[PDB]
RNA sequence: UCGCCAGAGUACUACUCGCAACUGCCUAAAACUCAAAGGACUUGGCGGUGCUUCACAUCCACCUAGAGGAGCCUGUUCUAUAAUCGAUAAACCCCGAUAGACCUUACCAACCCUUGCCAAUUCAGCCUAUAUACCGCCAUCUUCAGCAAACCCUAAAAAGGAACAAUAGUAAGCACAAUCAUAGCACAUAAAAACGUUAGGUCAAGGUGUAGCUUAUGGGUUGGAAAGAAAUGGGCUACA
RNA sequence: AAUGAGACA
């Protein structure tokens, strides 16, 4: 019957059962991962369950000048060497079933907030390695198709920051995850912004935007108490290297839209120095912890204006009833001052 | 792959010198064509394929050819146009443009002179010329066009020769023109042969549905045809058949003034009946004028049938026919 | 930028290419173009073939003239070591 | 289909080619025959160059024969003719003065004379609207009328004759019988004309 | 579909060599036979034997040689002597490939009782012919 | 500035006030049930939707020879016997079989054998279950032209990507194409035909996952699987 | 030309 046997990889191919129709359309729900087993990885040419020593294969040809003959081995010693055999297999098996811990996410499954490393190189040779980016939204998207039926594919929405003021994202879609994750990183360098930080700890002065039908609200905070805002805009902000920021959402939290958001708020954002340009007048930081000390952070370039701004008695601005209401002290939810871990 | 190239053609002269040395010839006329015969000699493939066999040629007409470096270290592009796409086919547009306007500005300076030495040469028709195919035209610029990139193209040249040409324009553009080969449907006389005092005798040859037909046709004798010794008559009991012997005499109005002896073997009466038939009409072209010969295509006399017998696929009753297709 | 339109009276798109890519355009405008993205603008006429040949011309003489006194400088450096 | 389609229909008629200096435009139609260098098919075996066969001849014998048997049709088709000539042959004997001249000795004559008698001038075609079939009149084209004369003609001495009577001769009474319009043959066209003309405001359901 | 002693596609990244990368159609049109033999002739006795020599040999060299073996034995058939041609890849040291050689030869021989020529070349790795 | 809106179904309903209404109008809940209901959009399929164009064995018009009727041969279903299995819309039905008197043979009835083919083995062996775990080898849409990977674009991207007097796409891989075979070419026929669809067919070519048997679902000997009430498919010979 | 789908994501 030595005729009907067949190759390594035949069986294997057969056995494994990956090919068939059952791994199509999700028929197949065992869950239970096949794992093959290369049953070449320890061989030894020449070596038998007999324990033969040829001259060539195992033992040297020539011992001390004089070349050996073909030779057994003894019982004992034989027992021995099949004992390491088997404690070497057991050692592989050991070193399979651990699985290396991933960086937790925002939880313990999804992909968000997870790290993917450095951007890959650009084709004319310049590395980022002070680069990092993070994964914000992972989903599958399936699609009708005429003869396959449902087309499963994965697209993914990354974030990209050097932490120094310099941030972008991007979205990848491919079939395959692991393809999905290269192309989102590559295409995140290409679109970059520049995001400008007062004294590199907070934005210039508080925000407010509706970006289609997401309501996100930012205010500018001092350096003790920081990083209180959204999960997906802390991952962005860490990034940027924003440390001190308080942000509201309200309204759709879509995670394409309050991204696409939150920057275009922030590279609307105004500066002293602007702001003092377009007025012709110097800006005065009076700060509370320093008392009536008039600090001054900016000064208009050129000519600066002798006319004061006119005093209004009652300044007509549009104000959030959010804001009022926590200013008086009328928000009392449970949920507002709870206790939370580190930024 | 400047270098490869390189290394390719030192090497390939190198083993040109090792192959005359074991061939015992002259290395110094070690011919291309005696190069083929002699790596098919060695290295005898039987492979139907005619591109599978193995080769040894010049590494310039194996390698396809090559885009040359388009810039210099400092990134400049040598060409003016290498940020269209296709620079090689838009300076070829911009000088054939430019050569239309100089000779629209050449002719109209002429007609300010009053003087028109020019001719249309565009004619071309005895020597048979027709435009570069597109395949053709991609290999003369070293690169890929389009079906719209290349009717523009052609039409254009058309412009260029539909005006008065100049000595320069003519040569710029017979760079492409390709001439057709010969076309001819004229069939060569066999001349006439002479033997132990015979005069007038000539040879053809018939095939037809399986059946090779021999026919030696006299042109000394009365009207009588001697198919494998036997009096065609005999041979031929059906009228039909008969009918086909008299097609080509009857045409030629010479029914009794030739003496034929044939022999036919294979097929059936009708195969043998047309066979011999085809093999009159050619051995009789020796005979006749050459005017007449070409009726004798446009009857069809001269034309061989095509028409042989099918096989039988697997799964089928027969060539065509498929078994009964029940549907429930 | 000779002409900022296509033949289908749409912008160019090399106009918002070069955007993109950080590439100053220096185009000409004409009564119905998009002047927001050319670094560069000039407001004449590009349809009258004296108005077209007039700024090719003024392009020629400005590049020649770039080219010469580049030339120009790099023979007084030359000699001044 | 063994031939191309550069290969074309090959001319037979041998006073084609022996009398061409006689016209101009014919000249250039078959002077470029050749100058385009077309490929010309190989010579049917039915058709021939001789005098003495006739177009509505071969396509009679070719429907007659049954299976592959050439011979056999022909043989019928040559009885068929020579029984038709020794019928007329012998009526032409017993004959008076005026009667002599008046019967027709030809088969030929005979035969191209009666298929054109009994050629329909209008057929039917079923035509479906409204969920049922009318029987819409239509102006049959020459082919057509040609080729069903000629079905007519065998289906009736196939079906309707004795099995003793030969069937060379049980055509040649159809054929005088059609020459003399009163055959069944032409019964059977008059009553393809009376469906016709009962339907004749049937017409305008055709859109051609 | 044909599957017969063919490799499906898949994307761009998996090598094959030039046996593997024609269909079973091409034989005789691009590619010749593995094994050559007098056997197969019109008028010739013997083709049952030599069959199975064949089979026996493709597994017998693929089993001597684990891992080393490039693709596919080519068997030649010279008078009473036979010829076997191999793709070694560089794996084992020399010392054991003339030990395998040496044993291949004599048992080979004194197993079908005629004379056995083992040819070996060796390759740095699987040559490729498409994709990779 | 006024009116109206607090998940869906129950509900333009029950009860209540007013009304020339009396099967009515207006006002308008709850018990209970569900974890959704609902707006817009994208691709695909489909349409007894419209417009234009087209079927060279093809849908109609139309050509020739046949099946369905009878006998016989053979294959299924049903019937029958103690007495296989598998195929079984197109893609089953002279199919696995280019092949069964014993053998083959896997079926039945009896009668024997328990390291029971091999060098060894607390192991050999299984035509035992699972084609819904599979490799192999195919059917099929199909002589349909589209599939897949790299990359770019879209005031966002579910997805889509062409205008030649060109308006966002690019170059390669597979398939078609070309080439090769049928001893000239041509034509024609063969051969080819990707990614997928039908959990299509095949544990009974063979191998093998999982489950089961182990003095028995294993091995051997002898004898025997009859029979056609009836129905049907594909064929041969005819009805001259 | 009326009807049909169950334990496929
Ligand atoms: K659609
Ligand atoms: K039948
Ligand atoms: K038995
Ligand atoms: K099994
Ligand atoms: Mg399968
Ligand atoms: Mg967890
Ligand atoms: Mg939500
Ligand atoms: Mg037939
Ligand atoms: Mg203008
Ligand atoms: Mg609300
Ligand atoms: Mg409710
Ligand atoms: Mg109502
Ligand atoms: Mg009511
Ligand atoms: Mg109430
Ligand atoms: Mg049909
Ligand atoms: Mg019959
Ligand atoms: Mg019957
Ligand atoms: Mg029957
Ligand atoms: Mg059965
Ligand atoms: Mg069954
Ligand atoms: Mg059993
Ligand atoms: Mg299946
Ligand atoms: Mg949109
Ligand atoms: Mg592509
Ligand atoms: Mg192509
Ligand atoms: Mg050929
Ligand atoms: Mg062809
Ligand atoms: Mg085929
Ligand atoms: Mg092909
Ligand atoms: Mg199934
Ligand atoms: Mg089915
Ligand atoms: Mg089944
Ligand atoms: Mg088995
Ligand atoms: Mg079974
Ligand atoms: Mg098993
Ligand atoms: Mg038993
Ligand atoms: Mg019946
Ligand atoms: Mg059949
Ligand atoms: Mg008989
Ligand atoms: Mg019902």
């Amino acid at each position: 019957s030595f005729f009907t046997k067949l190759t390594a990889d035949e069986l294997w191919k057969g056995a494994l059962a990956e090919s068939g129709a059952g791994a199509r359309k999700g028929r197949g729900k065992r869950t239970k991962k096949k794992r093959r087993k290369d049953l070449n990885r320890g061989q030894i040419i020449g070596e038998g369950r007999h324990g033969f020593l040829w001259p060539g294969l195992n033992i040297p040809l020539m011992r001390n000048g004089a070349v050996q003959t073909i030779a057994q081995r003894s019982k004992e010693d034989q027992e021995k060497v099949e004992a390491d055999m088997v404690q070497q297999r057991e050692e592989w098996d050991r070193r399979r079933k651990m699985k290396v811990k991933r960086e937790r996410g925002w939880s313990g499954n999804t992909w968000g907030g997870v790290s993917l490393g450095p951007p890959d190189p650009g084709p004319n040779g310049e590395t980022y390695d002070d680069f990092d980016t993070r994964i914000l939204e992972v989903r599958n998207v399936f699609n009708m198709t005429a003869k396959e039926g449902r087309k499963r594919s994965v697209r993914v929405l990354v974030a990209v920051g050097n932490g120094k003021g310099a941030a972008g994202f991007a979205i990848g879609k491919a079939t395959e995850r692991a393809d999905a994750f290269r192309k989102a990183k590559n295409r995140a360098v290409h679109y970059l912004h520049y995001i400008e930080r007062y004294e590199d700890h907070t934005i210039y002065h508080d925000i407010s935007l509706k970006f289609k039908r997401t309501h996100i609200k930012m205010k500018k905070q001092p350096r003790g108490y920081g990083l209180h805002c959204h999960r997906a805009i802390m991952t962005i902000c860490r990034l940027i290297g924003i440390k001190d920021l308080y942000a509201k959402v309200s309204g759709s939290v879509n995670m394409l839209n309050l991204t696409r958001g939150l920057f275009l708020g922030l590279s609307r954002q105004e500066t002293h120095q602007q702001l003092a340009d377009k007025k012709s007048l110097h800006v005065v930081e009076f700060r509370e912890e320093c008392g009536p000390l008039p600090i001054v952070v900016a000064s208009p370039q050129g000519a600066l204006r002798k006319d004061p701004e006119p005093e209004d008695e009652v300044p007509d601005i549009t104000l959030d009833w959010e804001d009022v209401k926590a200013a008086q002290g009328m928000k009392r939810s449970v949920w507002s001052g709870l206790k939370r871990a580190a930024t | 792959t400047v270098d490869f190239i390189k290394k390719q053609i030192e090497e390939f002269n190198i083993g040109k010198r090792h192959l005359a040395n074991m061939m015992g010839e002259d290395p110094e006329t070690f011919t291309q064509e005696d190069i083929d015969r002699a790596i098919a000699y060695l290295f005898p493939s039987g492979l139907f394929e005619k591109r599978a066999r193995p080769i040894m040629k010049h590494p310039e007409e194996i390698f396809p050819k090559q885009r040359a470096i388009q810039w210099g270290e400092d990134g400049r592009p040598f060409h003016f146009l290498f940020y269209t796409g296709k620079q090689s086919y838009y300076s070829l547009m911009h000088d054939t443009y430019g050569k239309l306007l100089d000779v629209e500005k050449h002719h109209n300076q002429l007609r300010a002179k009053d003087l028109l030495a020019e001719k249309t040469k565009i004619l071309k028709d005895p020597i048979g010329s027709r435009w570069l195919i597109k395949e053709e035209l991609e290999e003369m610029l070293v690169e890929k066009l389009s079906d719209q990139d290349y009717a523009q193209f052609i039409r254009l040249l058309e412009r260029l020769s539909a005006l008065p040409c100049g000595a320069t324009e003519e040569d710029f553009v017979n760079r492409f023109r390709r001439s057709i080969p010969i076309q001819s449907k004229k069939q060569l006389i066999e001349p006439l042969q002479y033997d132990e005092q015979g005069m007038a005798f000539s040879r053809g040859e018939g095939k037809r549905k399986t059946a090779k037909a021999e026919v030696v046709v006299y042109g000394q004798g009365s009207g009588r045809i001697d198919v494998n010794g036997v009096d065609y008559l005999l041979y031929f009991p059906v009228t039909q058949d008969r009918e086909q012997l008299m097609f080509p005499l009857h045409f030629l109005d010479r029914l009794g003034k030739h003496d034929m002896t044939c022999a036919v073997s294979g097929g059936g009466r009708s195969a043998q009946a047309g066979a011999v038939r085809l093999a009159m009409a050619r051995a009789l072209c020796s005979f006749v004028t050459e005017d007449e010969v070409e009726w004798m295509r446009q009857a069809g006399l001269l034309t061989a049938d095509p028409r042989v017998r099918e096989r039988k696929k697997p799964g089928q009753e027969g060539a065509r026919r498929k078994f009964t297709w029940k549907k429930r | 930028f000779l002409h900022t339109l296509n033949n289908v009276f749409e912008p160019h798109v090399a106009v918002r290419d070069a955007a993109k890519m950080n590439i100053p355009t220096v185009g000409i405008v004409d009564t119905n173009c998009n002047p927001a993205l050319i670094t560069y603008p000039v407001p004449g006429n590009d349809d009258s073939p004296p108005a077209v040949r007039l700024f090719c011309r003024l392009f020629q003489v400005a590049i020649s003239r770039a080219k010469e006194k580049r030339r120009q400088v790099e023979a007084l450096y030359r000699l001044q070591g | 289909s063994r031939y191309g389609p550069e290969y074309k229909d090959p001319q037979i008629d041998k006073e084609y080619y022996r009398k061409p200096l006689a016209e101009q435009t014919e000249e250039e139609k078959y002077e470029r025959d050749f100058k385009k260098t077309q490929l010309i098919k190989a010579a049917p075996a039915t058709k021939t160059s001789s005098v003495f066969e006739d177009p509505v001849i071969s396509k009679f014998t070719n429907m007659m024969m049954k299976g592959g048997n050439k011979v056999l049709a022909r043989s019928l088709m040559t009885q068929t003719l020579e029984a038709v000539k020794r019928k007329q042959f012998a009526k032409y004997h017993a004959a008076s003065a005026e009667e002599q001249a008046t019967i027709e000795r030809n088969p030929y004559t005979i035969f191209h004379q009666a298929l054109k008698n009994c050629e329909p001038v209008i057929g039917l075609v079923p035509i479906l609207k409204g969920g049922h079939f009318y029987q819409v009149p239509v102006p049959l084209a020459d082919r057509r009328r040609r080729f069903l004369a000629m079905k007519w003609m065998i289906a009736e001495c196939r079906e309707k004759k004795h099995r003793r009577v030969l069937m060379p001769e049980k055509l040649s009474q159809e054929l005088l019988e059609a020459f003399h319009n009163q055959g069944p043959v032409i019964k059977r066209k008059h009553d393809m004309h009376k469906m016709a003309e009962a339907n004749r405001a049937l017409a305008h359901y055709r859109w051609w | 579909k044909n599957r017969a002693a063919r490799v499906r596609v898949s994307k761009g990244d998996k090598p094959v060599t030039y046996e593997e990368a024609h269909a079973p159609h091409y034989i005789a049109h691009r590619k010749g036979w593995l094994s050559l033999h007098t056997g197969n002739l019109d008028g010739e006795d013997h083709a049952a034997e030599r069959t199975v020599e064949d089979v026996f040999l493709r597994k017998f060299m693929l089993g001597t040689f684990p891992g080393c073996l490039a693709d596919q034995l080519v068997l030649k058939r010279r008078a009473n002597q036979l010829e076997i041609c191999a793709l070694v890849l560089r794996q084992l040291p020399p010392h054991k490939f003339y030990f395998l050689v040496g044993y291949s030869e004599t048992l080979l021989s004194h197993f079908y009782k005629c004379p056995v020529h083992l040819h070996l070349q060796t390759v740095p790795s699987k040559v490729v012919y498409k994709y990779i």
